[PDB]
């Protein structure tokens, strides 16, 4: 229907004159399974509250996705902010080996066949953004087919 | 063993030996005074506990956030 996984919660800091303030940033994957899938990072003073805001924008900024068997099309990269992010697609039994903060999007977006990788700077934010960037950007030989006037058993070999 | 020989009459001479050998056994004879050991100061002590404390405050607020919801 609608996995809403959480990923990360931050105590962040604000240090106003009388002292400091603290909040909290949740961070949230929502999405079918199927091809739905967003993210809302989110933030307020108390965790409920953030975690609730944050699932409302993972909600309103939902995206599509063209994926193939829930698994990948082809092996993509996903760089984002100093966060590479490579994600290739697997066979009927691997499961999903991702990392941190990528399991959950990738387990969200519905993907279950998948082998990650996470290069460069492993922050849950830059990774979700870089997961998102290349299940985003990703081809499907139906879009591909269509690009170049072609027969998908031309692209298809 | 004196030879003491910088002057030049035997009671010059005879005074100036005892003088050396009063001098030498003096001052082989006093001892360094020991050198007591000092502890830190109470307020270093309060000062480091208190520098503990400031990072384990810091510390606690750090790093992941417990919750219950999901």
């Amino acid at each position: 229907e609608l996995q809403e996984k959480l990923i990360a919660v931050n105590r962040v800091s604000k240090t106003v004159k009388g002292g400091r303030i603290f909040s909290f940033t949740a961070l949230t994957v929502v999405g079918d399974g199927n091809g739905r899938v967003g993210f809302g990072y989110g933030k307020a003073r108390e965790v409920p509250a953030a975690i609730q805001k944050a699932m409302e924008k993972a909600r309103r900024n939902m995206i599509n996705v063209a994926l193939n068997n829930g698994t990948l099309q082809h092996p993509v990269k996903g760089v984002h902010t100093g966060s590479r992010v490579f994600m290739q697609p697997a066979s009927e039994g691997t499961g999903i080996i991702a990392g941190g903060a990528m399991r959950a999007v990738l387990e969200v977006a519905g993907v279950h066949n998948v082998l990650a990788k996470a290069y460069g700077s492993t922050n849950p934010i830059n990774v979700v953004r870089a997961t998102i960037d290349g299940l985003e950007n990703m081809n499907s030989p139906e879009m591909v087919a269509a690009k170049r006037g072609k027969s998908v058993e031309e692209i298809l070999g | 063993v004196i030879k003491a020989q910088e002057y030049r009459s035997q009671e010059l001479n005879r005074e100036a030996a005892l003088a050396r050998l009063v001098a030498m056994i003096k001052e082989l004879t006093t001892e360094k005074k020991a050198r007591r050991p000092t502890r830190p100061t109470r307020a270093s002590k309060e000062r480091r506990l208190a520098s503990k404390a400031q990072k384990s405050s810091v510390k606690a607020m750090r790093g992941k956030v417990r919750s219950g919801r999901e």
